[PDB]
């Protein structure tokens, strides 16, 4: 998901105040079952 | 009556008097004086056009 911060660091003395957001795209999803009971374990989609 | 002109040269100190007075009463402007050197006009870039970031999964 996307993701936004803030930091600051020193270029040349001049304090350099930055902010950014980032995220991913072209994301390959996959999804595993390991069993079909309520009680089974399962992830219906996750992100590599 | 020759002293007209005589009169007329050795008085003619006024007219410093008269010009100041038409200097004040001219309006004004003044120039922003203009740079050369624009020999080189300057194009934009190699640019191509695409398709933007597809969105794939």
């Amino acid at each position: 998901k996307a993701a936004n911060y803030q930091y600051n660091y020193l270029r040349d003395g001049e304090q350099v105040t930055a902010h950014t957001t980032c995220s991913v795209n072209g994301v390959n999803n996959f999804s595993y079952n390991g069993g079909f009971l309520p009680t089974d374990f399962g992830i219906s989609r996750y992100e590599v | 009556a020759s002293l007209i002109y005589r009169q007329l040269l050795t008085n003619s100190y006024s007219v410093d008097l008269y010009d100041e007075i038409e200097q004040i009463g001219s309006g004004k402007t003044q120039n922003v004086t203009i740079n050369p050197g624009p020999f080189a006009q300057t194009r934009y870039a190699p640019v191509n056009w695409d398709h933007g970031e597809i969105n794939d999964s």
